[PDB]
C-alpha cells in the first residue's frame, strides 16, 4: 500500500523558518512529479508547491514565491519543503501529494497523499523582556542586578545608571530556557558604602521589540 | 491565473438524498478536473479525474460531468460515509488550484446554542493562568461567532476555540473558546462576558460573571 | 567571499524530529562534498554527516546512524539534514561545511564553515495535564478543562465511564506555550448539584499519568 | 573508527609564548590531519592542513608537523588574538573524526571567586515563578562546581548556568547560575543555599538565606 508520511510540523514564531520533510513506502518518488499542499483554517486546500521530474521545474502558489523552496531527494525517497520568513496567514495542515495513476500520462491527479502535519504561525514575531531587580543583602564590596527573563529573540542591551556606571559590570550571555525564551542577568559590584546613598537604575534595551525599560534597585 | 468558484459553499441535506455540488472556473481547462473527498482530520481521498472518470475503488453512486468551465460532481443516494469537505481541483501539468471547498452535512432544524461560561479556578489563578470557557451546546448550523469582552473591552488574539464534529445522535455541535490570560490582566479587571451570535438566536446572547462572586 | 548559512535550528522535545538546511552563496555546491559538523557543550567538535558528490555516498556518525539522513540539491544549492528519534545529547551548534580547496583534490579539508545555528532537545518527551474544574452554576453545565500536556493524545471518562448521556469531549487545541488543552463537559439536572458526585478521570497513557478530579458547586 | 586525542585539554599562556598542542592517533593516519581555530560562538577557521600545509592567508606564526600516529601544533610567538580553542581533524574521503578540542587561555594567577546570592524579586514570585541567582564573580581558573540545596536536599536539572568570556582587565571569569522554582516550590521550602567549590578556595563557601528574610 502506497504511503506518505510528512516530519517537522511545530510552533513557530512569525517571520521565523522551518522545514518540512517527506518519505514514501511501497513505491520509489523518482517518476513522480512530487507536490506540497495546506488546508488552512477555513477548510479549503490550497496548492502550494509543485516541483517536476528531475528538478527541471519548480512551481509555487504566488503567495509563497521567494519564501518557500521544494526540493527532491530521489535516491532515498524524500521530498523537502523550506519555508522562510513565514506569515500568520501560512499556518495550516500540510500535506505532501504524490501525481500519478494507474498508468502515468502528462498530466495526472493527485493520487496519493500523506496524513498532512500541523505547521502553526503565532502572531506575534517578538516579546519583549521582564526586569526584575538582584537586590543586595561581604566585606568592602556588595553586589547587585538584574534579572532579564522572559524576551525573544536576541539580542538585548543592558546599560547602568545611563551608561555612567561600567567599571565592574558583567553582562552574561544569554541562555535558552526550555520555555523557548531567553534570559540573562546583569551585575555590578559596588562599594558596600553606597547603598542607600547612591541609587542604581539598570536601563535595558530590546531594540528587537522597540521595548525599554529602567529599573531601580534597591536593598531589601 | 485559473481561479476556481465552487458552489454552494454549505451544502446541508437528508441520508437518501440526490445533492449535486457544482465548481466553475474562470476559463476554459477542458476536462482537466479532479474530485476528492475529505473527512475532518483525514487525508484527501481522489474519488474522480478526467472530470468523469472515476478512480478505481469509488462507488458508483458518485459521478462526475461538465466541461469548459461547468463541471457537476452528483451524489446518488446519501450514505453516512459520503458526510466530508468535497474539493474540486485543476491540475495541470505542473501546477494545480483547488476551489474553496464545500462542507456536506446532515439537515436538522436549527437550534440555538445552551451557553455557558466558566471562571477560572483558583488553583489555576495560583499558578499564575487564568483560562475563562464558553461553550455552545447543542446548537445548528455550525456558524456561530463569539466574542470575548473584559470590562466591555472586546479581545482578540488571546482566544482560541474547538468545536466537535456533527453529533452521531441529534445531529448537532458544540463548541469550546478559551480566553488566556495572565494573573495580572485577570485580576486587573472586574466583568468578563462572551457574546454568541447563531442563526437561532433572535438576538445575540451575552453571559457574563463579575470576577470573585 | 563564500559563504554557507543554515536554518531551522530550535527547541525540540526528546523523540522529536527536526530538519535543518544550508544555503551557499558565491559558488556551486555541485562540486562538493557537504559535511554537517556539531558542537557539544563541552565544546569539543563532533563530525555528524557527510554526504558525496551526485549523493553516491552518504556516511554519517554512528551516534547518528539510524536517525538522520543527509539530502543534497546541487540544482539549488542546498544541503538538508533530516533528525528524527532525538536525543538529548544531540543538543549542540550545528555547521554545515564544505569540503574544498583552491584546488580540489580527492581528499581536502573542511575549508569553509556556516556560521551554525543552535538545535536544543529538551529532556522531558512528556508532560502529564493538570486538571482543573469548570465549576456549574433546570440544565446545569459542568466540567474539567485538561491543561498543559503533551504529546496527544488524553482520555477523559465521567465517573468511571457510567455518565455517558450529555457529555461532550472537544478536540485538543495547541497552545502558544507548545502543550496541548482541551475540555471535557457534561449537561446534567439542575438539582443533581450537592446530591450525586460528579469525578472526572484523566487517563494521559504517554505518561502513565491518572487523574481523578471531583467538580463540585462554588 | 580513529580515536583523536588531544593534548593538554586546557593550555593556559601568556602574551608572546611559544606553545605546542598534541594531537595523538589511536592508528596511523599518514598525513590526513588538519587544524582549526575557533572562537566562541563563531564558526571555527580552517589553519592547517595535510599535517604541515599552511592554509593560504593563515600567519606563518602557526606552523604544523608530524606524522604517524602523533602530531604537533605550534604557535611561536603567541598573538592576543589567538587566544581561542583548536581542534584537531583527521579527515578521510567521505568522513572525518575530532579531538576533544584544546582551549587556550591567558594565564595568570589563581583568584578565588566572590560569591553572591540573589533571592527572587517580589514582582517575579507574585507572577508564578522564582528565580535564585548565584553569582560567582572573578575567579581564575575557569573550572569550578556550583551546587544548589533547598533545605539541604541536593538539586539537579533545575538550574542553568552561564560562564562570561575571559575578561579584559583582570583575565578572570564571572559564572552565574539560575535556579528556577515554580511559586508554591519555592513557598514549600525556606533556607536556600549554593556551594561553590573552586582551587583558589581553602574549602567550598556555601551562600545560603531564608525565605522571607
Amino acid at each position: 500500500e502506497v504511503q506518505l508520511v510528512e516530519s517537522g510540523g511545530g510552533l513557530v514564531k512569525a517571520g521565523g523558518s522551518l522545514i518540512l520533510s517527506c518519505g514514501v513506502s511501497n513505491f520509489r518518488i523518482s517518476a513522480h512529479t512530487m507536490n506540497w499542499v495546506r488546508r488552512v483554517p477555513g477548510g479549503g486546500l490550497e496548492w502550494v508547491a509543485s516541483i517536476s521530474t528531475s528538478s527541471t521545474y519548480r512551481d509555487y502558489a504566488d503567495a509563497v514565491k521567494g519564501r518557500f523552496t521544494v526540493s527532491r531527494d530521489d535516491l532515498e525517497d524524500f521530498v523537502y519543503l523550506q519555508m522562510h520568513k513565514m506569515r500568520v496567514e501560512d499556518t495550516a495542515i500540510y500535506y505532501c501529494a504524490r501525481k500519478g495513476s494507474d498508468r502515468l500520462s502528462d498530466n495526472d491527479p493527485f493520487d496519493a497523499w500523506g496524513p498532512g502535519t500541523v505547521v502553526t504561525v503565532s502572531p506575534a514575531s517578538t516579546k519583549g523582556p521582564s526586569v526584575f531587580p538582584l537586590a543586595p543583602s561581604s566585606g568592602g564590596t556588595a553586589a547587585l542586578g538584574c534579572l532579564v527573563k522572559d524576551y525573544f529573540p536576541e539580542p538585548v542591551t543592558v546599560s547602568w545608571n545611563s551608561g555612567a556606571l561600567t567599571s565592574g559590570v558583567h553582562t552574561f550571555p544569554a541562555v535558552l530556557q526550555s520555555s523557548g525564551l531567553y534570559s540573562l542577568s546583569s551585575v555590578v559590584t559596588v562599594p558596600s558604602s553606597s547603598l542607600g546613598t547612591q541609587t542604581y537604575i539598570c536601563n535595558v534595551n530590546h531594540k528587537p521589540s522597540n521595548t525599554k525599560v529602567d529599573k531601580k534597585v534597591e536593598p531589601k | 491565473a485559473v481561479v476556481m468558484t465552487q458552489s454552494p459553499s454549505t451544502l446541508s441535506a437528508s441520508v437518501g438524498d440526490t445533492i449535486t455540488i457544482t465548481c466553475r472556473a474562470s476559463q476554459s481547462i477542458e476536462t482537466w478536473l479532479a474530485w476528492y473527498q475529505q473527512k475532518p482530520g483525514k487525508a484527501p481521498k481522489l474519488l474522480i479525474y478526467k472530470a468523469s472518470t472515476l478512480k478505481t475503488g469509488v462507488p458508483s453512486r458518485f459521478s462526475g460531468s461538465g466541461s469548459g468551465t461547468e463541471f457537476t460532481l452528483t451524489i446518488s443516494g446519501l450514505q453516512f460515509d459520503d458526510f466530508a469537505t468535497y474539493h474540486c481541483q485543476h491540475y495541470a501539468g505542473y501546477s494545480a488550484t483547488f476551489g474553496q471547498g464545500t462542507r456536506v452535512e446532515i439537515k436538522r432544524t436549527v437550534a440555538a446554542p445552551s451557553v455557558f461560561i466558566f471562571p477560572p479556578s483558583d488553583e489555576q489563578l495560583k499558578s499564575g493562568t487564568a483560562s475563562v470557557v464558553c461553550l455552545l451546546n447543542n446548537f445548528y448550523p455550525r456558524e456561530a461567532k463569539v466574542q470575548w469582552k473584559v470590562d466591555n473591552a472586546l479581545q482578540s488574539g488571546n482566544s482560541q476555540e474547538s468545536v466537535t464534529e456533527q453529533d452521531s445522535k441529534d445531529s448537532t455541535y458544540s463548541l469550546s473558546s478559551t480566553l488566556t490570560l495572565s494573573k495580572a490582566d485577570y485580576e486587573k479587571h472586574k466583568v468578563y462576558a462572551c457574546e454568541v451570535t447563531h442563526q437561532g438566536l433572535s438576538s445575540p446572547v451575552t453571559k457574563s460573571f463579575n470576577r470573585g462572586e
